[PDB]
């Protein structure tokens, strides 16, 4: 049966390359962020300081 | 068969489909064993038949193994 039965069969593999990442922090959706801090904190801190 | 020596005396008839694909293969003729006199004697037959084929698997087998 030659090399048309044993060639459309031998699959292609994918060796990974190195996507080096800067590892900036995960920002969560605002609704999840208000759960962490007390509700009273909004408007309370001077962020200049 | 163990420690015996075998000889395959083989003819192959072959009709065609294209240049490359045989529409029929036949490969026959006797298998012989060497005796302790070195005379050979028919013990067996080759009896390969086939339709569409890109080769004769018998002669391939015996090129590698024999």
């Amino acid at each position: 049966n030659g090399n048309s039965a044993d060639a459309a069969y031998a699959q292609v593999e994918i060796q990974p390359r190195a996507n080096i990442q800067l590892d900036f922090p995960e920002l969560k959706p605002y609704k999840q962020v208000k759960q962490i801090a007390p509700a009273e904190l909004e408007g309370l801190l001077d962020l200049e300081r | 068969l163990l420690n015996k020596t075998l000889t395959f005396e083989t003819e192959t008839e072959v009709t065609f489909k294209n240049a490359n694909i045989f529409s029929s293969v036949k490969c026959f003729g006797p298998i012989k064993v060497e005796l302790p006199t070195k005379e050979t004697v028919e013990i067996g037959i080759v009896d390969y038949e086939a339709g569409a084929s890109h080769g004769n698997p018998v002669v391939d087998f015996l090129k590698r193994n024999g």
